[PDB]
């Protein structure tokens, strides 16, 4: 009955960030003060990953999706960029972890991995923990597009094109976000020390 | 207008990924968001 972080972290693909993935984990244990290690970079906004074992919560979220290495500082609170703003969004008052890594030897190709990619045109910002995964075409101008990407009409998403030969700041990194949910509910979450 | 000189961005944008400077294409990608944030 333990929790099944090992097919979050350690999982053969990983989604976009514009399409990027929700699964909730609940009724199991964990032990996440293991988590320091499950190479890594890793950052608690809440209480440190010991006293999450001595806590409960109804259900835990995991996010994961692939995006550069300098936009890695845009998955934390209060952040703004290409990613924060178009494709995965954390409030102000988030007290969940934030896990990412370097994917460079996984996640790219000789001659590009265009599976990746995120939005880069969108009239307005998204609300924490939004997701947007339509594709109409962006008209930047005031003609119309009739669906058809061309002038000030651009498709919205844009690859990232990972390549091994990257400078580590473009390389990919798959990152995980943990966010901790306690409802009026039975928390059937609990750490080791619960 | 911006528009013309979005456009031309744009297209830098492109053929740098067409003629393999993958890289660059995603310098100027971040060029464009910070373009279009502004007013």
């Amino acid at each position: 009955n333990l929790c099944p972080f090992d097919e979050v972290f350690n999982a053969t693909r990983f989604a976009s960030v514009y399409a990027w993935n929700r699964k909730r984990i609940s009724n199991c244990v964990a032990d996440y003060s293991v988590l320091y290690n499950f190479f890594s970079a890793f950052k608690c906004y809440g209480v440190s990953p010991t006293k999450l074992n001595d806590l409960c919560f109804t259900n835990v979220y995991a996010d994961s999706f692939v995006i550069r290495g300098n936009e890695v500082s845009q998955i934390a609170p209060g952040q703004t960029g290409n990613i924060a703003d178009y494709n995965y969004k954390l409030p102000d008052d988030f007290t969940g972890c934030v896990i990412a890594w370097n994917s460079n030897k996984l996640d790219s190709k000789v001659g590009g991995n265009y599976n990746y990619r995120y939005r880069l045109f969108r009239k307005s910002n998204l609300k924490p923990f939004e997701r947007d995964i339509s594709t109409e075409i962006y008209q930047a101008g005031n003609k119309p597009c009739n669906g058809v990407a061309g002038v000030n009409c651009y498709f919205p998403l844009q690859s990232y094109g990972f390549r091994p030969t990257y400078g580590v700041g473009h390389q990919p990194y798959r990152v995980v976000v943990l966010s901790f949910e306690l409802l009026h509910a039975p928390a059937t979450v609990c750490g080791s020390n619960s | 207008d911006k528009l013309w000189i979005l456009q031309k961005i744009y297209e830098i944008m492109v053929r740098l990924d067409e003629e393999g400077h993958g890289e660059a294409s995603l310098m100027v990608s971040d060029l464009i968001y910070e373009f279009m944030k502004r007013d």
